[PDB]
């Protein structure tokens, strides 16, 4: 990330001393002892995700005691929570249902 | 290199993704309490959006001009520095300055009352400066620093230079051009 | 829309008004301020 120097207000490099390492300018004296963890996250777009569940795949949320699907009241169905951007997103809850004459996608 | 490397079906639990993470960057070196490392806390780095300057630490909407007055009257009664930009003409005649209908400034009128500022409801705020009252609206809203001061030179050579305050909120006039053109329409 | 609230009055001076000037800082956010720093010297050209 940039960080710029309060005195010049040029743009700061880091370099390590003699005790710790240090945000330096190049053009004045300015240091900055680096003395705890800092960070920055980048949270990249990760794949998409639609076409990769479809067609039986490996899921694995169903659990004992689940809730029947609305429309067959039947447990015949399968649910799943993911992100579909990155993981700062709130995960997004999706819900198939497959039974005999009955072919149904829903939310 | 090699390069067959190798893999399993097992799945990885959440928490040993969580723990081995941590273990890998909570290590501090934080032990010397001394004066090179040691850090001054009014001169910390510049991140780049000003109203967004720290960056490291201990641990916006936009206003508008009925709420800025408002919070200046009955939330705190500290005086505050506003400066507001007029129009490039005021409703006035220069008072015997030898002229042509010429621009009239406030560097041409005297001290006294010069109008009334009237907020009313619904947020619309009017500057009544004659029998004209102009608008006025918020203007970019600055956050470097900005400084008032005064420079007097009191002697040939030699003065004072003194710093009054601090300004932050700007104020912009401007005249009604719809209320002037409704009255005589063209 | 009537006045229901802050009829303020607004009044000029002229005390100061060939001396007042308006310095501001581009590089320097409005939370550092050069209150504590002693200064040195000021030169102007009026
Ligand atoms: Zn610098
Ligand atoms: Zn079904």
């Amino acid at each position: 990330m940039l960080l710029f120097c309060p005195g010049c207000g040029n743009g700061l490099i880091v370099e390590e001393g003699q005790r710790c390492h240090r945000f330096s300018c190049n053009t004045c004296p300015y240091v900055h002892n680096i003395t705890r963890k800092v960070t920055n996250r980048k949270y990249p777009k990760l794949k998409e995700v639609d076409d990769v569940l479809g067609g039986a795949a490996a899921w694995e949320n169903v659990d004992s005691t689940a809730e029947s699907c609305p429309k067959c009241e039947h447990p015949r169905a399968y649910f799943m929570q993911l992100q579909t951007r990155s993981a700062d997103e709130p995960m997004t809850t999706f819900y198939k249902c497959c039974n005999a004459q009955c072919g149904h996608r829903w939310r | 290199r090699p390069e067959v490397i190798q893999s399993h079906s097992i799945f990885e639990q959440g928490p040993a993704e969580m723990m081995k993470k941590k273990g890998n960057w909570d290590k501090t070196v934080d032990v010397s309490d001394m004066g090179p490392s040691h850090i001054i806390n009014i001169k910390k780095e510049k991140r780049e959006t000003d109203e967004e300057t720290k960056q490291i630490l201990r641990m916006l909407p936009k206003d508008v001009s009925v709420a800025e007055l408002l919070r200046e009257l009955s939330l705190t009664k500290e005086e505050e520095l506003l400066f507001l930009q007029l129009p490039d003409t005021l409703p006035g005649q220069p008072p015997t300055q030898d002229i042509a209908e010429n621009a009239c400034t406030l560097a041409d009128l005297t001290e006294g009352q010069v109008g009334k500022l009237l907020i009313r409801k619904s947020g619309r705020v009017q500057l009544l400066l004659g029998k004209v009252t102009l608008d006025v609206t918020m203007g970019t809203a600055c956050s470097f620093l900005q400084e008032l001061v005064s420079v007097g030179l009191g002697d040939s050579r030699t003065g004072e230079m003194t710093v009054l305050g601090h300004v932050k909120h700007k104020l912009v006039c401007s005249p009604d051009f719809e209320s002037l053109l409704d009255h005589k329409h063209r | 829309d009537d006045p229901v609230v802050q009829e303020i009055d607004v009044y000029l001076a002229k005390s100061l008004a060939e001396k007042l000037y308006l310095f501001q800082y581009p590089v320097r956010p409005a939370s550092m301020t050069y209150d504590d720093i002693p200064h040195l010297s000021a030169k102007i050209k009026p």
